[PDB]
């Protein structure tokens, strides 16, 4: 069993993703890989679906992983990370390998979690396989060059979703929630939590709960992209913490149909706070702001989150 | 072993049982179903121990077994048809792992409209994957060559992929008899899978990952020796086989009243078994015709056919398929015989014949239409149009 | 061989070298600029943005390209200027840890953006080989974008197109002209200076590597810094958030603190950004020598 | 109309910014990427009206426009690699239920060698499909191919999807000089989309109903003359777009120099150009060299190729692509020449080049290597091996 | 604007599914697709995703609907729809057609709406297209011989799940209940509901509700299939009835977070009532039996179904 | 070219049944005979009918034997286009049904059924080359077994002739004498039920009698890309009135027009009259819903052939 980390101090030493990958300067999905990959340990299996985490960590003929990892398609994370699953239940039993039974990561984008990915996602959860999906959520096809996927924010700016007098807003449509979608009606689902980076020890917990279940589990971890949302290289966790203090995202655990806030305070800062530092949203009229406001209200209603919003200033 | 008047849907799962297969992918489509409805059951009365994953589509069939097999399983699965295409972007990332996954294909027509019909355009389109393949003609075939393929795409010379076809109820359903080997004939035969790379904690490896601009030629190239190398495997792997379950296959093509023939007619499949029956009777009647079936579709014969099928005036070439737009009108079986003969162009005849068009038969009659174009072309030495896509046009 | 066969004598090549991402139009504008200026001189010109380094991440080393000749192009699908004839840095830390003079040829001219002075910039050097000239230009202060006053010491030095040829194309004349003629130009000593066979045998079956132990060998980052994370331990509490939320896991915990790997820092400024005690600050890389 | 210097990337977008496409439906991957990018600001900036749908994937891409062109719309959509592969299942629904989608594809590589550069395997996987498809090798023949192949696959006599694809960078990036029409000579070209079935209410059809085998060679044979008849109605677009446009397009082959070359290098895409300044620096030396650049490759050109290629000692035919296993080991190329040219098999020489594997660039010194290959087989009239893999084997 | 039907009587007589089709005698989706298309009406495009609803109402070359339907790939039945819908808002707006925009209508098999099609689903339904996706549920790949999918019962035999000494239940996996799946997270959803057969004046008011949305919603329709699941081709509105009265199928609408109960139950009759007359669950044991009677409480309790457990007379 | 391929010693044997309810039945037989006489060094082939596949509730389907002293050269076929054995699993297929088709000269029809020669007799009008008619209440004997394993070319985990099979075959045994009875025995679940068969089975020699679409229409007739116009009332290319075990009968004085018969017909074939419900006898399949819902009483299910329409 992976045992809680109860502060940064008395997290783990160990480095299982090491120094030595072609990713942005500040990069948000990079940190997510290196915490999730120091909370899973060395008895443990990557699954990289197509996109910047195997793009820009492999490049060129190499990784920074030093547990076994293997590419998957954009397509087919969920399916490849059951094939394995199924491998080694059949090898152990068989007696045809004496290796332990691994803990097994699916690291999937949000193109490769909620849009492309999807159905061998749900599919995955449906004949219970043990092991751990994780979405790394940057909202966009990032690797690609920045373009909406259904996790990009209404009114980003993408190279598929530019500002113009026809949609001055950019983007129109309002993102999917994929934790949501696939939290109910998966009876084998075993766990689901939301987390982010600007909390690394609540993440960090989180993939080990996650993987000490008996079963499939999935996580979906806040992952801001600074040349993707078009903020400087050093306000990452900023940006995380003031998307999750907005209600931008939310943080908590969903089980036994109940959410269990991860974060909890007095108030809610206004989303302007958080939008004006990325030029992604600059574009934006009142109007607009106004209709994400709204729409953050409703789902920060939606798990409960039922503080005041208060400007800071 | 045992003898039975079984389908080839029962002969594929009795050699996939025999293989001990570690990982099993399943999905429903018509007609290669029976595959899995048969190793389902051989699975739930424990005559053979495997995970069995219900698949959500032939795209995550094809996926969970690349995942299994670089994680050392021994795995299957199949498809048909539109089943075929859907798993289409998954075949190339197998053969470039080198994970020799086996698939199973019980041809059919593919949509539109809705068709049960075979034709072997579907795994035709997989033709370019780095794919071992090749067409059994009878269930005893669709036994033998599940165990073969096993063989030589899990050698470590090889270390490919294969697609196991059959014809679609022709093979797949019809009952024909087959001799059943034994448990003791197979281990003898088929080592246990043994990969260059898998997934291990113990011994880390990173696979897949994205090679610099420069290397992107010698890693097609070092494929292309893989896939140069295979005949030489199941050439060994036939004689093998011929040996311990005493039964003798040629590698390549499968010949029959070939030695004094003038005139032949060429393909693949169990419709190959019906233009035997229409030679022999025309034999009857003093027409020096033969019949080559082409055992292996990939990689190509290309020499092995240039050498052995130069000596005749006139080879039709049956296509039981719609390639489209394809050089020559006929099918893909045309192009590439007359590819391997171009040598010989002036002097051996070739003509394209497209039949069985949506899993219709191909008849003795059609056959015999084939044959009697065919002697005209050897007494004329003319081909007048390159292929006649029947009944239409012959 | 076939090298004076499809030879192309009078064409110059120009390579632009940015940090990934913030300084990827900086780059590109000033291979735009040059080209459209030798455009109106009648020559056939060609500038891209270097495919081989997308997609670009936040300050990596990329490249922009320029092709200038008098006879038509030949070389269009070349992915790279091989044998570039004029090296411009966008970002003076590029002088370190960046191979910016490879492939150069002789009578080529290494253009920099810095305030530092040339024999500063020319201990980073070290063997210049085939170098000719080195220039140096406050561009900084002239924007004060940079493109315009980099180009106008470009010009300055070579004489590859005319300075009122530039002048029509920059977007900023005056700073261009300023730079020009303040661009401090310097003559150096200019000394001289694998088969696919030996490619198939580098390529392991099938692609696959084994995993690292410690680091990533293969991707050694530390050429990505403008800057670098000084600490000042009498205010470090050692808390360790730096540590925990560093992207590249270039912190160590130690006895005496965190201890950061230079071999690998991207100098995001992440870490000087969450320290609790404000014990961490950014300083340029130039200023240290390793 | 106004020349620009631009991508073919951006060359596509006005294309189907002057075809006044009615659906786009888009999804990310290099190269082609910057297609849609450009055709989401021009929505976005008003410079064109049409609906542009987020798909979630290629497969869902290609079922949108089949959706959107059975309900009467004119459609749009495009991909590369493991996107092409990705989409295969519905690229005969399409053909086989007659609606004329357009899909551009620029070339990039499978997995693996993955996501550097350019091969044509990727489109060539589809050449069974029934589609029109040709290789454009410049921004400005990207624009022209755009509004061609509209107008031919929707000519009531043809009714078929086209691929019209372009290499990636080589024509997807690099700027190149472009015409760009104007809306009156659009207009005069392309007549708005009419298809002989359409989904409303108010005419109320069954489109794609279940059929039988015996159903199967009917309608498969009114595909085939369908696709037979592609052919005579682009020698009329081709006529009529340098009527309108002021720009002459061979239907079928681009010749250069061929007037009395004695070897040309046969292939298709942006490396041609390359291999005409090779051909013209040989040319000064005084060597019979010459190029012949296919344009049209669905439906495959068999007849014209034989009439106008017949004439050379020796070709060399150049295959971007990786079709493992196939017949002469070369690429598709190669061998759907020589089937073509089959009767000519004794005189014409003919072998494969393959090159430019993981986009790498073919260069003028590996073009040099191919042509003195062919003046040696032009000398001694022999044939070696019939492919060579660049740079390992030549 | 379709209106609400009071009754049987007040029904519409209108048929636009017409006699003819190689459906089997007392087939449920079969009378589905009449219930839908009855209270559809005449301006209603269906689209058909491969599977018995496809091919057994279209052997031969032929088909019975009276409105345009197009056959869609089993993976793609949203995603067809998409481009019908895309087809009609940009033609009309940009003028190409005088056409008034349609009733578009998915009719997905459980396979092509859970499983092999949840994906082009999900994607329709953020899009926000102005569709109407119908799952009618057979519990099982019918079409193809009657083969496991996500929606078969934990138990069930299927051709893909024999019972056996090593798998004694046959089925050991539980039901994906999609309904559920695609109500959270999709901003755009207008309307999610389930409906049987059994109640049809329910099921085409439902129908009716959902395309009276402007923006999609999704209908999953509990269609007894008496060949997959070996009951006598009379009894499908008796199996259709048990299935909602035992709680093996929730009859409600979930709107803006909550759930309406369709249909009163002051009792729930125990779910062997239902099994023991269906050959598909006839190899279980007790304490199968007892484990879908927990499953099902939990999924009753799921949905405000409070109601007694109550073993019948009958 | 029909004799140079013509197998004389060839017999082909034919057997109608209902879909999904006597499915595995008529396989059983067709297996049971062929197994049989491969005990006695015959060449066999068993195959259902594929087209036929999937099959449904009562729609009429097919499976066929062919047993031979000289291998079969007609394998890779889908029927039997000129059967010698024709034989029907259930007796209402006598109506609407081509079961004599190409039939060859000493013929024999082998009928499940409990009523007499003269009426099946009845019924079919000219027999044609038909030579002997048998009689077999193979349901006094066994039941139909319904199965979903055996499907689709897969091993049947109920074996071979359990069945109504078992006594029907022992029919056509008695009838042809195609292979031993004891061999028969042997490959079957139900001898004894076999037994009775071939014990209790009726024959009569029937009185003396004496004895294509080319491809170019074929294409004529497939319109553009397979598209067909919506049909208007009514579905003509499958009519499916044939598909009748029994046809549901209304005694209108009970009928209280609650019209829940109407609402529940998958076929469409009530309509509202003001006579009451109208029952649409062209395509109704007598799957007996509308009876199972009726709650007056006023619809009763009765046998197909108690009707001479
Ligand atoms: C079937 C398919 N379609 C597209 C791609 C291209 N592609 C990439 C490639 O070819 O390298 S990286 C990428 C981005 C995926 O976005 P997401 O999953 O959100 O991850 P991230 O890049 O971290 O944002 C896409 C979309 C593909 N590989 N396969
Ligand atoms: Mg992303
Ligand atoms: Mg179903
Ligand atoms: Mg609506
Ligand atoms: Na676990």
């Amino acid at each position: 069993m992976l045992d809680r980390i109860a502060s940064i101090k008395k997290a783990p030493d160990e480095e299982y993703y090491v120094p030595g990958h072609r990713t942005c300067a500040g990069c948000g999905p990079a940190l997510t890989y290196r915490l999730v990959a120091k909370a899973a340990g060395p008895n443990t299996i990557f699954i990289g679906p197509t996109g910047c985490m195997y793009v820009a960590n492999t490049s060129y003929g190499c990784g920074p992983w030093r547990v076994p990892w293997i590419h998957a398609q954009i397509t087919n994370g969920g399916a490849v990370a059951s094939g394995i699953e199924a491998a080694y239940k059949a090898m152990i039993r068989k007696k045809k390998t004496d290796a332990e039974f691994p803990n097994i990561i699916v690291m999937a984008g949000d193109g490769g979690a909620v849009d492309i990915g999807l159905q061998a996602l749900s599919a995955m959860l449906y004949r219970g396989h043990d092991v751990l999906f994780i979405c790394y959520d940057n909202e966009s096809y990032a690797n690609t060059g920045i373009q909406t996927s259904p996790t990009t924010p209404y009114g980003a700016n993408t190279t598929f979703t530019p500002p113009g007098e026809v949609v001055p807003e950019g983007k129109k449509l309002f993102p999917k929630d994929n934790p949501k979608v696939i939290a109910h009606g998966h009876p084998e689902l075993k766990y689901v939590a939301t987390a982010s980076i600007g909390w690394p020890v609540d993440l960090m917990n989180k993939v080990r709960k996650g993987l000490n279940q008996e079963g499939p589990a999935y996580i979906h971890i806040h992952a801001p992209c600074p040349k993707g949302w078009q903020f400087p290289a050093d306000k990452t966790i900023e940006m995380a913490k003031l998307a999750v203090q907005t209600g931008m995202f939310q943080l908590y655990e969903y089980e036994n149909g109940e959410y269990k806030l991860s974060v909890k305070v007095d108030k809610r800062k206004p989303v302007s706070e958080y939008m004006k530092l990325q030029k992604r949203f600059a574009h934006l009229k009142p109007e607009h702001i106004a209709k994400m406001q709204a729409f953050v209200d409703a789902r920060c209603a939606e798990v409960g989150i039922t503080v005041p919003v208060v400007a800071s200033n | 072993g045992k003898v039975r008047n079984i389908s080839g849907c029962v002969a594929v799962a009795h050699g996939v049982r025999l293989a001990d297969v570690d990982v099993i992918c399943s999905y429903p489509i018509r007609p290669y179903t029976g595959i899995m409805s048969e190793l389902a059951r051989m699975v739930a009365d424990g005559e053979l121990d495997a995970e069995f994953v219900h698949g959500e589509g032939e795209h995550a069939q094809l996926s969970v077994v690349y995942g299994a097999s670089a994680a050392g399983a021994r795995v299957f699965t199949g498809s048909s048809g539109v089943g075929v295409t859907y798993a289409m972007e998954v075949y190339s990332p197998i053969s470039g792992e080198r994970l020799p996954v086996q698939m199973a294909i019980a041809d059919r027509t593919l949509d539109p409209p809705g068709d049960f019909g075979e034709e072997h355009t579907d795994a035709e389109c997989c033709r370019d994957q780095g794919w071992i393949q090749g067409w059994a003609s009878t269930p005893q075939e669709a036994l033998d060559n599940t165990l073969i393929y096993y063989r030589v795409g899990e050698d470590q010379r090889v270390l490919l992929p294969q697609y196991a076809c059959l014809d679609g109820y022709f093979v797949s359903h019809i009952l024909g008899p087959v001799d059943i080997p034994d448990e003791a004939q197979v281990k003898e035969f088929l080592p246990p899978y043994k990969n260059h790379h898998v997934l291990d904690p113990r011994k880390p490896q990173i696979i897949g990952p994205q090679i610099e601009p420069a290397m992107g030629p010698p890693l097609q190239y070092q494929r292309y020796q893989a896939v140069k190398g295979v005949h030489k495997v199941l050439e060994e792997a036939c004689d093998e086989f011929a040996r311990i379950f005493g039964r003798k296959y040629d590698p390549y093509l499968d010949e029959y009243l070939t030695d004094d023939a003038e005139v032949i007619i060429f393909g693949q499949g169990a419709h190959m078994e019906t233009a035997k029956a229409v030679a022999r009777r025309l034999r009857n009647l003093g027409e020096k015709v033969g019949v080559a079936r082409l055992r292996t579709f990939r990689p190509f014969p290309t020499e092995q056919i240039k050498e052995r099928l130069s000596k005749f005036k006139a080879i039709g070439v049956l296509d039981v398929s719609a390639n489209f737009g394809i050089s020559c009108s006929g099918g893909v079986l045309l192009s590439e015989l007359r590819a391997a003969l171009y040598d010989y162009g002036d002097k051996v005849k070739t003509v394209g014949f497209v039949a069985g068009l949506g899993g219709e038969v191909v008849t003795h009659d059609e056959f015999y239409r084939m044959f009697q174009k065919l002697k005209e072309i050897a007494k004329t030495g003319k081909v007048e149009q390159t292929s006649y896509w029947i009944p239409f046009e012959l | 061989s076939t090298k004076d066969l499809f030879a192309e004598p009078n064409l110059k090549q120009i390579t632009v070298w940015a940090r990934g991402v913030v300084m990827n139009k900086d780059a590109r504008d000033i291979v735009v600029a040059l080209t459209e200026a030798a455009a109106k001189e009648g020559k056939y010109v060609q500038a891209w943005e270097n495919y081989v380094d997308l997609p670009d991440r936040i300050y990596v080393p990329v490249r922009a390209y320029a092709r200038i000749s008098s006879d038509p192009i030949e070389s269009k699908y070349i992915y790279e200027n091989e044998t570039p004839d004029i090296v411009v840095l966008v970002e003076e830390s590029l002088i370190k840890g960046v191979p910016i003079l490879k492939g150069i040829r002789p009578g080529s001219t290494l253009v920099v953006n810095t305030k530092r002075s040339i024999d500063t910039i020319l201990e980073f050097l070290g063997d210049t080989g085939n170098l000719a000239q080195i220039v140096t230009v406050d561009a900084n202060s002239m924007a004060e974008g940079i493109a315009a006053p980099i180009a106008g010491a470009v010009v300055k030095a070579t004489g590859i197109v005319d300075v009122e040829n530039l002048a029509a194309v920059v977007k900023n004349p005056a700073a261009m002209r300023r730079g020009y003629a303040e661009a401090q130009v310097r003559q150096l000593p200019p000394h001289e200076a694998v088969s696919a066979t030996e490619l198939l045998r580098q390529m392991p079956f099938a692609g696959t590597v084994p995993s690292p132990v410690t680091e990533n060998e293969g991707m050694v980052t530390g050429n990505w810094r403008i800057q670098r994370p000084i600490i000042d331990r009498e205010a470090c509490t050692e808390c360790y958030t730096c540590w925990i939320y560093c992207p590249d896991s270039c912190i160590t915990r130690t006895e005496e603190g965190p201890v950061f790997n230079m071999k690998y820092c991207k100098g995001c400024g992440l870490c000087t950004a969450v320290c609790p005690s404000g014990a961490l600050t950014n300083v340029p890389e130039l200023d240290f020598k390793d």
